[PDB]
């Protein structure tokens, strides 16, 4: 029963930092094997991705804004922030956060639980 | 210069089950499970008695609906549904 | 940045139509693709990972296929809780990138 | 009815079982040398190898060729003269025999003599009857679970009896050519030295000399 | 400082069962490969599916634990239940000694053809190490470590250094 | 049933061509993994092997004589014809054709039938 | 040119003797041989075929071994109807010769 919650202020001063935390209420956040996502969309657009890190330290944030999103996966409070400087209107748009596993496991060969190896998606957070 | 080295590979294909998948694709196979069967009964070279309308036990005791295999010599019996092996109302214990 | 283009953009059909849809990779992706299904004001869930073959919990009338450059999903049967919108991601390289959108109505 | 034409040694109520196979879902009441009765109705038993479609000049490892007929297993060489296609008898015979060896052991079905236990037309007394049909049940979930391991077993074996006779050739070819050679990703070999169709049909057979082209085919390689 | 499957096996490795440790001059790295251990994974679930699943021939009783049944049948009961269970012991223990020991090969064969798929890409520009390890002779960064990770390696580029 | 049976004029004037052809009376030619060969006799003699022509294009001749016979295969009426030019009295003999398998099948794996891994040999027909 | 040479070329011997009969072949062929037998005024039919196997059919009482140069044909018991002539055939080559002739009486 992991459920992925969504912390954040929800109202961004222009040209200011926005600091966006995904809580993983469940087993752990440093089980390994998944990349933790951010995702996120403006209404009448798509999704678009921004970063995914790993626990073993692979982080690649979206090519679109490299310099502007630094994800950091922190173990001791069971969660993992995005932070975006210098917020212009575009940037507003609702974020969600994803456990996306590695691998394909129906029955948890890998995970070890069958219940990680699902795809498990966050409430979402609209930020202004 | 090449030289290259491979296998045939066979357009339609047939499915198999495996020991670690379960749809894999091979050139060819076969069954191992007889579904068709010959509705007559196949009978060549075997001696062949057939109780129309008689019982086994009706061969021991005779009525006159097994008159024909009173002494009757076989490799293969065949009893029928219709066999009756009573004429007076009756059975037999065992 | 494998361009992900899918088309048409807008689909309209009645219940019990098949659905088939195309996503369109620029790259020759290899064997990479989770199709997302999330309903308007709702969080997306996965349908399809790996292109070929479903996620448990998912029901089985949604079925994908396609390799390369082609992927198309396919529907069985359309449903009165299928209003939603179909996306397409990739994941073979270190750039993971989402199409423009494609909604059923 | 009855027909003194045909030969069968199994019969049921419905007719005659006539041909041999391991296994049957006919009926579970079968009287003489029959086939065992299993609750699958379909079990295929993989004879050919494993069947990867076709989508330069391809190799193993790529995919498999539609136009190869001759054989199972086929050299496709590429050269100035032109393009050719041939296939290995070897490697083919070998794999029919082993496949034709797993055969004729499958196929053979038992000389046991059954006899019937049970009256259709009449019922039997209902606590024997019910120790028969929980005793036949419980053999026919024996020879169910064993009809299905043995088939899993076999198409296992056969797929990967087909991957290491592909194997044994392709070191068989790279054995021939020492350092003349060298190896194209795909499961195809690069030949560096300028030699004909006869070349070619050498090195289809193990006939081919190393030292003739050892000089030059080494020039290349360094250069 | 880095050792190979022939070796040992690394305890570090968490993204994966097999991974690709590289030693360069900007550092030290590693990373799981995806296709080996998706292969592996799908053909242990594929052992499970198969054997997980139980019958559905439906049993009954033939036998009243509270009242006992005639003698005669029920030996004749127990002798069959007996035979029966010997059967189904042996079968579950071959069963069990097949499936591990076609697991663990199963293992070693996908480590095999990874190993020789490294092997097919380093044409002439690497040579084996004992260990189950490659020696780089090239110069070449964590680009070319990401390049070898995936089917992208070109070989001409680095031959002639 | 595969039957290979052969047609021919059986008188030949001298230094002229012979057209022989076996006809195939079966499934098909075109089946492939085998060989269509021709096997002449004269009396008092030895057989001696001609030419073996396959589906695919292989074709090798006899050394004895590789200008005089020339062999095709014919897949539109199912027949394989040789033909010899400049015949002379030691040309004529009694000729034979068979289809020789490429391997050994005893129950079909490679051919499919299970009985074309037989080795069928025509009935024979002498030409002068 | 493997020239295939037999020998003895005539044969006499009693009906139930055991037939020991030779095929000599100058290269070093590998496995190929192929036994045939005609009946006079009649169309051939083969017998070992690999040198180590039967038609289907073809009675069991005829075995062939021998490997290499040597090549050897065993007829366990002989028969009225086996009044014939055997011949040894190689494929392994390009190229195929028959040997001179092996007559039984
Ligand atoms: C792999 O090992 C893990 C433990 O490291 C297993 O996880 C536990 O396994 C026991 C017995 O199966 C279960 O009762 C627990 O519920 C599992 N706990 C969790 C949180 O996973 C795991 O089952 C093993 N995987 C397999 C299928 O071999
Ligand atoms: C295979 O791996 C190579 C090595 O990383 C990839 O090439 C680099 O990819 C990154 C991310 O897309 C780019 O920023 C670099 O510019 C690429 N380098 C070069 C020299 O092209 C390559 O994209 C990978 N291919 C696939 C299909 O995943
Ligand atoms: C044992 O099983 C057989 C079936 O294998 C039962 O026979 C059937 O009985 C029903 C009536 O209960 C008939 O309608 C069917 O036609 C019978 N089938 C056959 C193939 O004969 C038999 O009744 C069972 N015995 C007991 C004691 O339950
Ligand atoms: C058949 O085996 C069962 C056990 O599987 C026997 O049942 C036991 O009988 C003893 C008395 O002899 C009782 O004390 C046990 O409690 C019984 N066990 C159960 C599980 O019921 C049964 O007696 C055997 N039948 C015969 C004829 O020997
Ligand atoms: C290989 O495939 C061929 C078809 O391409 C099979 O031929 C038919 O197979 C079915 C099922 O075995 C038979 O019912 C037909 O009578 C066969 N037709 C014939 C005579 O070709 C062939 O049996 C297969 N061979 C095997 C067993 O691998
Ligand atoms: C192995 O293959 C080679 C290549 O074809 C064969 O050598 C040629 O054979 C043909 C036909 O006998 C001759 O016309 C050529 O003159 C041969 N070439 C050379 C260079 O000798 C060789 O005969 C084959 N060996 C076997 C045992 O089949």
């Amino acid at each position: 029963q992991v459920q992925l919650l969504e912390s954040g202020p929800g109202l961004v001063k222009p040209s200011q930092t926005l600091s966006l935390t995904c809580t993983v209420s469940g087993g752990s956040v440093s089980r390994g094997g998944y990349y933790w996502t951010w995702i996120r969309q403006h209404p009448g657009k798509g999704l678009e991705w921004i970063a995914y890190v790993t626990y073993s330290g692979d982080t690649s944030y979206n090519p679109s804004l490299r310099g502007r999103v630094t994800i950091s996966l922190e173990t001791s409070m069971n969660q993992f922030s995005l932070k975006v400087t210098s917020v212009t209107v575009a940037d507003t748009a609702l974020y969600f956060c994803a456990r996306v596993p590695f691998y394909y496991d129906t029955r948890g060969v890998f995970y070890g639980n069958a219940e990680g190896g699902f795809e498990i998606w966050g409430q979402g957070t609209m930020a202004t | 210069d090449k030289i290259c080295l491979g296998h045939h590979a066979v357009s339609n294909g047939t499915k198999v089950n495996t020991l670690t998948e379960r749809g894999v694709e091979v050139v060819n196979a076969t069954e191992t499970v007889e579904r068709t069967n010959i509705p007559r009964i196949c009978s060549k070279g075997k001696r062949t008695v057939d109780l129309g309308q008689c019982g086994l036990l009706g061969t021991i005791t005779g009525p006159p609906q097994c008159d024909q295999f009173l002494e009757f010599s076989a490799d293969l019996i065949i009893e029928r549904r219709e066999g009756s092996d009573v004429c007076y109302p009756g059975k037999f214990v065992n | 940045d494998i361009q992900m283009t899918q088309s048409p953009s807008s689909l309209s059909a009645s219940v019990g139509d098949r659905v088939t849809i195309t996503c369109r990779a620029s790259q020759g992706i290899t064997n990479d693709l989770r199709w997302y299904q999330q309903k308007p004001g709702k969080a997306p869930q996965c349908l399809i990972s790996s292109a070929s073959r479903l996620q448990s919990g998912v029901s089985s009338r949604f079925s994908g296929s396609g390799s390369g450059t082609e992927f198309t999903l396919t529907i069985s049967s359309l449903q009165p809780e299928d209003f939603a919108t179909y996306y397409c991601l990739q994941h073979n390289s270190y750039q993971w990138t989402f199409g423009q959108g494609t909604k059923v109505e | 009815q009855v027909d003194a034409d045909c030969e069968g040694d199994c019969y049921y109520s419905g007719g005659t079982i006539i041909s041999n196979l391991p296994f049957q879902n006919i009926d579970s009441r079968a009287v003489g040398k029959c086939p065992r009765y299993v609750k699958q109705r379909s079990l295929l038993l993989a004879t050919g190898m494993k069947n990867v479609p076709e989508i330069a000049i391809a190799g193993f490892i790529e995919n498999g060729w539609e136009g190869l007929i001759d054989g199972w297993y086929g050299f496709r060489h590429q050269n100035a003269q032109g393009e050719g296609t041939a296939a290995d008898y070897k490697s083919t015979q070998s794999a029919i025999d082993q496949i034709t060896g797993k055969l004729n052991r499958l196929i053979e079905k038992t000389n046991q003599q059954f006899e019937l236990i049970d009256n259709e037309f009449t019922e039997v007394e209902k606590q024997i009857g019910n120790v028969i049909n929980w005793t036949r049940d419980s053999i026919t979930e024996v020879w169910s679970y064993n009809a299905e391991l043995l088939v899993a077993m076999e198409n296992q074996h056969t797929i990967d009896l087909a991957d290491s006779e592909m194997d044994k050739l392709y070191e068989r070819v790279k054995r021939q050519l020492r350092e003349n050679a060298e190896e194209d990703g795909t499961g195809c070999f690069e030949i560096f030295h300028k030699c004909d169709d006869d070349c070619m049909a050498s090195i289809r057979n193990n006939t081919y000399d190393h030292s003739k082209y050892r000089e030059e085919a080494m020039q290349n390689r360094i250069q």
